């Protein structure tokens, strides 16, 4: 069972978006996931069963749509693309070729773009005899004055990366930063949900407004960055989760303007243990 | 109808009771007391599974594994013996070693069903004691005759029986109306409790397990929530697990519970149950002999915490606190305190915590707390909760549980004003007042307090007056009967000696001390004497009219403190009156503490 | 955890461990085994060996408990590899919890109590201090944490119990644990012109609790820098992955799992006890130390930032017993006390950087 | 993967990987029951290895003995009818086992973004009880 809501863009001014229920059968299941706009060809019919007509009030009936066809209104490759990859690699100046192709809708900031390239590619992890771990993910921090397109850079990273998860220390976000045991509003079942850090394992986590963060979020960031694993002990559940991810953050200086007369450590509210990582 | 196996088992248990004679005289004693005192004692006796095993192993295993067939015969045999030996039915309880039948709610599984078990745990919630109707009596107006009826249910016996759901009679056989006789009917009490795994034995980070218990008649009000309990009973199953009728649901199984027949409260550290011991004539003779020696106070004081070096005066003070004074109530209704309080301030390596934990371990009823560990409601019991009956009531806190006992507070100086104001009332009025939505009550909190705190500047400084080093409100200091200041000053000989003492350690007994304090606190109540009156008057006058700078202020609380110390020393002496020597000892100790 | 441990050993394992114990170079082999991928810090590694071994606990007739664990503090300049040691100790000890001040994400640092989601009843939700019972707690950033946590940890490190008192539950728990803590100085670098008490960022009395203090400074030196750089690039190249490790495993190095099993075996089996000669020597040393400190204090007009107390005496006792234990010897001779005093002088008595200690 | 289970796997054998998040308390079920008819005292037994108690007395269909036919009638013309559900269980002579429920959920790392994870219910009994604790993979 799926629920379709009118696309907000098309609603004429002053009214509300309507919604309907849809039934998918056989091989039509798990073809569309939440957040995508779809076209459905199907049959419109009542809930003829209802419950029963002994109910008091007017005799109204509910309706549904039985789906027959569904359509949407990738990173895989092949040999043809692999040969082209090798051809392009064999060319000289490929590094600058790539760097010139990041966030084309922003002017300048070559250092920013090359840092983003490095962090988006990443190194190779190492482990000596399975007793000495070395991380391979590259972390970058942006610290700039207002009106510098840091949010645009982060949005481009989200749109381009294979597994990017967005979050913020202030504002509305689809996910937080701390793992928790929470009820399921529809299935009424307890569920264990990790933060964006856990969700973006072997990926990239983007954090907006990095300096407006509270104690719990700061502690979670510190743990994830230092150990790349998040512990949890809640609701009788004791365990640890992998959080191997690359972090990209944006912040603003104290007072909203950078003070070039002082060291960077005193231009921001963060602290050395987090800054050094 | 009569059963041959039943008769054989009855006769065998009769032979057991014949060979063992203690239970016979115990029953005779119960009947003697009940006859003489008419309070009434119940008809119940305790049997030893070890003796049963030694006598008849087959019968022992029969009781252990299939109680439903072996207990009722024994109960009938006991009833017969009592009714024969005298000039209700009687009941049995079991003690001894249960072997593999001593379990906990976590390790209690279906394979134990219908078997006698002994569980340990913590009581989580008790139920309201309700009467149960057994026999109803009625009167007929048209005929002037009294009728009656009897009732039963599934939980009143171990063996299954065919249900006989008799109805409540409102009419006569001929059609006459009937009138109930509440005064001639019969009712029996009934309660249900829940037991849970102890918190000091359950795995950390895992949800706990629990089991229900049913109690009837005279085992109905033997415990309270938050207590440590060992219950010996019969693990049983009732009803049909949805088998009868369609009952399409398959998730639910068989209802189970324990028809408990023995309940024992257990003592533990920082728990609401007071520890008590049984005193033998040998114990009493030894205590009374020891009473007559002159250095009894010295030997007793030195006996405490021998692992620590020195602190002789502090040990004396702790012993005085343990023994305690006497509290007075006047016909008017006024109350005069009789407890003592101790505060220690010292350098950060002076075994303060060691002494505090020793007191926690030795005192019969002591509760331990840290500075910020418990705050707000946790101390004053001011929390309010409710059951599904709809009523709200209170559930006790630290000091409320500590009634008639001791409270150890560690890191005292980290507390806050909001709860120091609360503890003022506890130290002085020895009472707690709560006024919340729908609750206005007053709870007794007669407890003593021992606390430790650190100086402001890390180490006590002699270049500054005591106020700058202590920094606590004078009103609060006035409430503590005794205050001590302890510093570690480097000295070659003292360091040497403490070194040998500590190395010796790293390579009178406590139980007898506990028996001694129990007897002394339970038996002796001294009175004041004119000699002590004069001595204390003189000492208080001198202290109030001297110019020396003291570590604490002076009020009438100091005079009351002199009284309390004199009375407690007399209690130690086991004399029925305070004496000049006790007064002088109290005065000397207070003078040493202040100077 | 402590509720799912194994207390039975195979005969072959027992024989192998006895043969390994009889080895005369066992101490050096273990020291080399601890974190071979870092350069230097032999004293630190030896201290970690002693910590993992742990001392011997005593129960007295009056009930007083003399703990047998060891507490270590690592003050140091930034980036001295003082966190990798924490992580490796966590990874190698049988029961270990690594956490920072203020706990971990959705995981408290100390025993916590809440009502059952279903039955509304009390139960321990978690807490590292009780989860790691019988093991090691690796506390990072020890200088940032709340006062309630400070008090609870202070009680735990000495009495090895946590007392709980709330509106409907009162009990004393068991938290037998060993504390390895790491902290950074204020201002971003240790300053030689100020006392370590001023370099730390909390009550200086806290330093009285730990058994060892290691103050590691990042001095600048061309050849040392070159050597460390060569070591690090070798590690990254992976040549060090084979050399040293894969050869020294043939006699002069121990596998991590085998060392873990050996630690468990020694803990379960041995429990040394001193000898009178060691006792007298220790007493004389302690008296001399305190006499010197008193002389310096009386000469000066201020109090020192690194006091000497009976805690340090007990720490020395625990260290000598720890050294004796790993040989499985049921007694400790003055040969152990010599090493114990050397280690103590190397680690704790770096209070020579303290002003009224100078003299 | 837990997200690929579908109709085709119904009643087959499958292998799954996940993390335990909740375990219920031990239940009780019967494996051998002794039952009696409350009216005519006809006894019998049942063995399990949705079983329900007999709806009607079996002493009629079970013509045990010739005298049983006489015993099945008496007091003139009144037919013998024990009623519906006349059987009761005798608990002193029955045997029970242990049953338990578990929940298994996909590893949180691989969940699709913007959707809560999927979980599933499992039933175990006898010697597969008290083997794991929540949080184990
Ligand atoms: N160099 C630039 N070239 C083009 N557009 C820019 C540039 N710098 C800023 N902008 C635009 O100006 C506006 C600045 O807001 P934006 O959030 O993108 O900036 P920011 O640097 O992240 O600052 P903040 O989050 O403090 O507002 C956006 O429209 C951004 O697209
Ligand atoms: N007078 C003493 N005699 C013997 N041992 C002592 C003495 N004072 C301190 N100690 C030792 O020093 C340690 C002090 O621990 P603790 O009680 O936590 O310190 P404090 O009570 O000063 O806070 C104890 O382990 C104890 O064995
Ligand atoms: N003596 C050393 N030998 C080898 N590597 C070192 C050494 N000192 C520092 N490192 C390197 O520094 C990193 C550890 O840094 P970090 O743990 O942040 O320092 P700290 O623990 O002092 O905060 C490791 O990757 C390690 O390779
Ligand atoms: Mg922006
Ligand atoms: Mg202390
Ligand atoms: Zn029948």
């Amino acid at each position: 069972r799926v629920t379709l809501q009118e696309a907000p863009g098309t609603v004429p001014p002053g009214r509300l978006p309507r919604h309907r229920e849809v039934i998918l059968l056989a091989d039509l299941v798990d073809v569309s996931k939440p957040g995508e706009e779809v076209e459905v060809t199907g049959i419109y019919k009542n809930n003829y069963d209802g419950n029963l007509n002994a109910k008091n009030g007017f005799p109204v009936f509910a309706t549904i749509i039985e789906a027959n066809s569904i359509k949407r209104r990738v990173f895989s490759w092949t040999e043809e693309e692999e040969r082209e990859f090798r051809k392009i690699s064999r060319d000289r100046g490929i590094i600058d070729k790539i760097i010139s192709s990041m966030a084309p809708s922003i002017y300048g900031h070559r250092d920013i773009k090359t840092a983003v390239a490095c962090s988006l590619f990443g190194g190779v992890p190492k482990n000596v005899n399975g007793k000495h771990s070395i991380r391979g993910d590259i972390n970058v921090l942006l610290l700039g004055d207002p009106g510098t397109a840091k949010s645009q850079i982060l949005k481009y990273v989200e749109k381009t990366a294979h597994r990017a998860v967005f979050a913020t220390g202030q504002g509305a976000s689809a996910v937080g930063l701390t793992a928790s045991v929470r009820k399921d509003p529809i299935t009424k079942e307890w569920t264990l949900e990790g933060g964006a850090l856990v969700l973006a394992d072997k990926g990239v986590c983007l954090i907006d407004e990095f300096d407006k963060m509270n104690d719990q979020d700061r502690t979670s960031i510190h743990e994830a960055m230092e150990q790349q694993s998040i512990s949890i002990s809640k609701a009788g559940i004791v365990t640890t989760l992998q959080a191997r991810c690359s972090i990209i953050a944006a912040a603003n200086p104290n007072g909203g303007r950078y003070n070039s007369t002082l060291p960077l450590a005193q231009n921001v509210s963060l602290t050395e243990p987090i800054l050094s990582r | 109808a009569p059963d041959a196996v039943f008769g054989d088992r009855v006769r065998r248990f009769q032979e057991f009771l014949d060979t063992f004679t203690s239970y016979r005289d115990s029953v005779r004693s119960i009947q003697v007391y009940n006859s003489n005192n008419a309070n009434i004692l119940p008809h119940r006796i305790i049997i030893s599974l070890d003796d049963l095993r030694e006598f008849d192993r087959s019968f022992w295993s029969g009781i252990l594994v299939e109680p439903a067939y072996f207990i009722p015969p024994a109960e009938k045999a006991l009833t017969d013996l009592a009714d024969s030996m005298d000039d209700h039915p009687w009941k049995l309880s079991f003690k001894g070693s249960f072997g593999a039948h001593a379990l906990s709610p976590r390790t209690l599984t279906a394979q134990h069903l219908n078997k006698l078990v002994s569980v340990e745990g913590i009581v989580t919630k008790t139920s309201l004691v309700r009467p149960k109707l057994i026999r109803s009596v009625h009167y007929a107006a048209k005929t002037g005759r009294f009728h009656y009826r009897d009732y039963t249910d599934a939980t009143t016996t171990l063996t299954t029986r065919i249900p006989t759901p008799a109805i409540y009679p409102t009419e006569d056989t001929e059609g006459n109306k009937l009138t109930t006789e509440y005064g001639y009917s019969t009712f029996i009490d009934h309660q249900r409790i829940t037991v849970q795994e102890m918190p000091e034995m359950a795995p950390a980070g895992q949800l706990p397990r629990s089991i229900d218990v049913i109690l009837d008649d005279d085992l109905v009000d033997k415990t309270k929530p938050g207590d440590r309990v060992n219950v010996v009973g019969v693990f049983k199953s009732l009803g049909a697990g949805g088998m009868n009728q369609s009952n399409s649901n398959t998730l639910i199984g068989f209802k189970t519970l324990i028809l408990g027949n023995t309940v024992y409260p257990l003592h533990a550290r920082s728990t609401g149950v007071a520890a008590r011991q049984m005193l033998t004539d040998f114990d009493i003779r030894n205590i009374n002999k020891l009473s007559k020696k002159k250095d009894i106070f010295d030997i007793l004081s030195q006996s405490l915490a021998p692992s620590i070096y020195g602190h002789d005066h502090i040990k004396k003070a702790i012993l005085l606190m343990l023994m305690g004074g006497v509290e007075k109530n006047l016909e008017n209704g006024s109350h005069l305190r009789g407890d003592i309080n101790i505060l220690m301030v010292g350098d950060p390596s002076t075994a303060k915590s060691q002494l505090l934990r020793f007191v926690l371990n030795t005192a019969s009823l002591a509760i331990a707390t840290t500075g910020r560990g418990s705050s707000g409601v946790g101390l004053t019991a001011a929390v309010t909760t409710d059951r599904e009956t709809g009523e709200r009531r209170l559930e006790a806190g630290a000091m409320v549980l500590a009634d008639r006992g001791v409270v150890c507070i560690d890191e005292f100086d980290k507390m806050t004003d909001v709860d120091r104001v609360a503890i003022h009332e506890v130290m002085e009025q020895q009472t707690v007042t709560i006024a919340k939505a729908g609750i206005h009550t007053t709870l007794n909190a007669r407890c003593s307090v021992i606390a430790a705190a650190n100086p402001v500047f890390g180490q006590y400084d002699v270049n500054r007056d005591p106020h700058q080093n202590i920094a606590l409100p004078d009103s609060l200091l006035s409430r503590f009967d005794l205050l001590f200041v302890v510093t570690d000053d480097i000295n070659e000989i003292r360091d040497r000696s403490i070194s040998e003492h500590v190395l010796r350690t790293h390579r009178v007994t406590i139980p007898f001390l506990r028996k001694y304090v129990q007897y002394a606190k339970e038996r002796v109540i001294p009175q004041l004497t004119q000699e002590a009156i004069n001595v204390i008057v003189k000492n208080y006058t001198d202290l109030r009219n001297d110019d020396n700078t003291k570590k604490s202020p002076i009020t009438a609380r100091t005079l009351e403190t002199l009284i309390r110390l004199a009375t407690a020393h007399a209690k130690v002496r086991l004399s029925k009156t305070v004496n000049k020597v006790d007064a002088k000892v109290a005065a000397n100790l207070l003078r040493f503490a202040l100077l | 955890s402590i509720w799912n441990s194994v207390t039975m050993f195979t005969e072959e394992e027992e024989e192998e461990f006895l043969q390994l114990s009889r080895n005369p170079k066992l101490y050096e082999i273990l020291t080399n085994s601890i974190a071979p991928s870092i350069f230097g810090n032999e004293d630190i590694k030896k201290a970690i060996v002693c910590l993992l071994m742990g001392g011997s606990k005593k129960i007295l007739p009056d009930g007083m408990r003399l703990r047998g664990d060891i507490n270590v503090l690592l003050l140091g300049d930034p980036g001295t590899a003082k966190s990798q040691l924490l992580k490796f100790v966590e990874k190698v000890s049988p029961i270990a919890v690594y956490t920072s001040g203020k706990g971990s994400s959705a995981a408290g640092l100390t025993a916590s109590v809440q009502r059952d989601p279903m039955t509304r009843e009390f139960y321990l939700e978690g807490g590292a201090m009780v989860l790691a019972d019988g093991g090691v707690v690796c506390i990072d950033e020890f200088d940032k944490m709340r006062d309630e946590d400070r008090v609870a940890i202070h009680e735990a490190m000495e009495q090895q119990t946590i007392s709980i008192a709330k509106a409907g539950i009162t009990t004393v728990l068991n938290s037998r644990t060993s504390v390895l803590a790491a902290a950074n100085p204020i201002y971003g670098r240790y300053d030689d012109l100020k006392s370590p008490g001023d370099n730390i960022d909390f009550q200086t009395t806290i330093l009285s609790r730990f058994d060892m203090i290691f103050i590691v400074k990042d001095d600048h030196n061309e050849e040392r820098d070159i050597s460390i750089a060569n070591h690090v690039i070798n590690i990254h190249t992976g040549n060090a992955n084979a050399m040293q490790n894969q050869q020294e495993e043939n006699g002069s190095e121990i596998s991590i799992e085998k060392m873990k099993r050996y630690i468990t075996y020694c803990r379960l089996k041995c429990a040394p006890r001193l000898s009178p000669q060691a006792a007298e020597k220790l007493s004389s040393n302690f008296v001399t130390i305190r006499k010197q400190l008193l002389i310096n204090e009386l000469e000066s007009t201020e109090r020192s930032s690194i006091p000497i107390t009976i805690r340090q005496l007990e720490a020395i006792i625990r260290i000598t017993e720890s050294l004796a234990k790993l040989e499985l010897s049921p007694i400790a001779q003055e040969r152990h006390v010599d090493e114990a005093i050397r280690l103590f002088q190397a680690s704790t008595m770096d209070a020579a950087s303290q002003d009224p200690i100078g003299g | 993967p837990l997200r690929d289970l579908d109709s085709e796997h119904v009643s087959k054998i499958v292998r799954l990987s996940g993390i335990i998040i909740s375990t219920s308390v031990l239940s009780s079920r019967a494996t051998y029951l002794s039952i009696m008819c409350r009216n005519c005292r006809h006894t019998t037994s049942i063995t399990i290895n949705t079983v329900s108690l007999p709806r009607s007395c079996l002493s009629t269909i079970e013509s045990e003995s010739s005298m049983a036919n006489e015993s099945n009638i008496g007091d003139e013309s009144t037919k013998k009818n024990c009623g519906p559900d006349p059987y009761i269980i005798i608990h002193e002579s029955s045997k029970f086992i242990d049953q338990q429920f578990l929940k298994l959920q996909e590893i949180p790392e691989l969940v699709p973004v913007g959707e809560m994870p999927r979980n599933l219910t499992m039933t175990c009994d006898r010697y597969l009880t008290n083997k794991v604790i929540p949080g184990t993979r």
